[PDB]
């Protein structure tokens, strides 16, 4: 199953990481961030405008998610 | 050999089965380590028996003495005092609403220290650190185990680890000890874990949020490191206190000297035995 934290938050952004079986690691690329598109395909299910922002190289199955503040 | 009886198991450690078992001559009591010995390639000498031996010889009343060594059938015992409780276990032992008594955290931490002084003068690391390696009598002396063992050999871990290595430094050294043990003295105060993560860059993310994002400012050519990021959230620093309760201004002080960024500007354990927090220290 695909695991989902809690919230945390900066002055600027507020951010969520996600930790996916890791059979399906090895489906997630090793070289560029993803599209909305792309981690839908995934199963990955949160609401509109998460931005995959970073990789932790070390662990390739978490993905970090990262969508703007309003002001 | 033939010296021994086990008696039962204790535990799993990384390296082998743990047993307690008494001495049929002495009638002491000892835990016994197995270890089942790698294969090695003819024409490279081992390391690990040679290693082993050299932590035989380390005496110190607040280390656990490894007692001896046997060789029966490619497989290694190690042989210990026996001690039959953890920091993990006496801490459990504590009910809601109380907490360990001031004058005996205090104690601890000063037990530890001189621990770790005698290793790091020694030129030996742990590497290893936390709650589950320190063992107590009933007495109420605190020992490190498993001091050494890690070089000996390798090629709940990940809460007692410093940013060091978690982003991925190429070299690391006597401050990664220093580093747990201010964790664990924020652990024998709460009685909770101070950096309690659910993964490498989860672990960050709560160091962060608690002593402030690091950059070149207050850790110089950490922005250079393998694991680095530009994008990480940033917090800034401060607020500590509001993570940690029951330690005074001098407690606090020697935890925030043991949990600085630079492994260069951390403090050292000779120089945490001289601080203020242990002037009004206590018997036993
Ligand atoms: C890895 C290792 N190598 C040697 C030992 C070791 C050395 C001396 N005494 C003990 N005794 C002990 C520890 C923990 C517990 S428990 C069930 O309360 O957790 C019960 C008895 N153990 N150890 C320990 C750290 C397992």
């Amino acid at each position: 199953q695909i695991y989902y934290s809690d919230k945390y938050f900066d002055e600027h952004y507020e951010y969520r990481h996600v930790m996916l079986p890791r059979e399906l690691s090895k489906q997630v690329p090793k070289t560029h961030l993803m599209s909305e598109e792309e981690w839908r395909r995934l199963g990955v299910q949160q609401s509109l405008g998460w931005v995959h922002y970073m990789i932790h190289e070390p662990e390739p199955h978490i993905l970090l998610f990262r969508r703007p503040l309003p002001k | 050999m033939e010296d021994y009886t086990k008696i039962e198991k204790i535990g799993e450690g990384t390296y082998g089965v743990v047993y307690k078992g008494r001495h049929k001559t002495t009638g002491q009591v000892v835990a016994m380590k197995k270890i089942r010995l790698e294969s090695e390639e003819e024409g490279v000498p081992s390391t690990a028996i040679r290693e082993i031996s050299l932590l035989k010889e380390l005496r110190h009343p607040n280390i656990v003495s490894l007692q001896d060594v046997l060789m029966q059938d490619s497989r290694l015992y190690l042989i210990f005092e026996f001690l039959s409780m953890d920091l993990k276990k006496y801490l459990d032992s504590i009910p809601p609403g109380q907490y360990m008594d001031s004058s005996l955290v205090k104690s601890y931490l000063y037990q530890i220290l001189q621990g770790i002084v005698f290793c790091h003068s020694r030129r030996v690391l742990h590497r290893d650190l936390k709650p589950q390696n320190l063992l107590i009598d009933d007495k109420g002396t605190i020992k490190l185990a498993d001091f050494g063992l890690a070089r000996a050999f390798g090629i709940v871990t990940l809460w007692y680890r410093s940013p060091e290595v978690l982003l991925g430094s190429a070299r690391y050294s006597t401050p990664v000890d220093i580093w747990s043990i201010g964790t664990i003295f924020a652990e024998l105060a709460t009685k909770k874990p101070l950096f309690h993560g659910d993964s490498e860059i989860d672990q960050l993310f709560r160091i962060f949020r608690a002593l402030g994002t690091p950059n070149n400012e207050v850790w110089p050519e950490v922005e250079s490191l393998q694991d680095y990021k530009n994008t990480f959230p940033k917090w800034k620093p401060g607020s500590l206190a509001s993570h940690v309760k029951n330690l005074d201004e001098n407690g606090l002080d020697l935890l925030s000297k043991m949990l600085i960024y630079d492994p260069a500007k951390r403090i050292s354990g000779k120089m945490a035995l001289n601080h203020p927090y242990f002037n009004d220290l206590d018997n036993q």
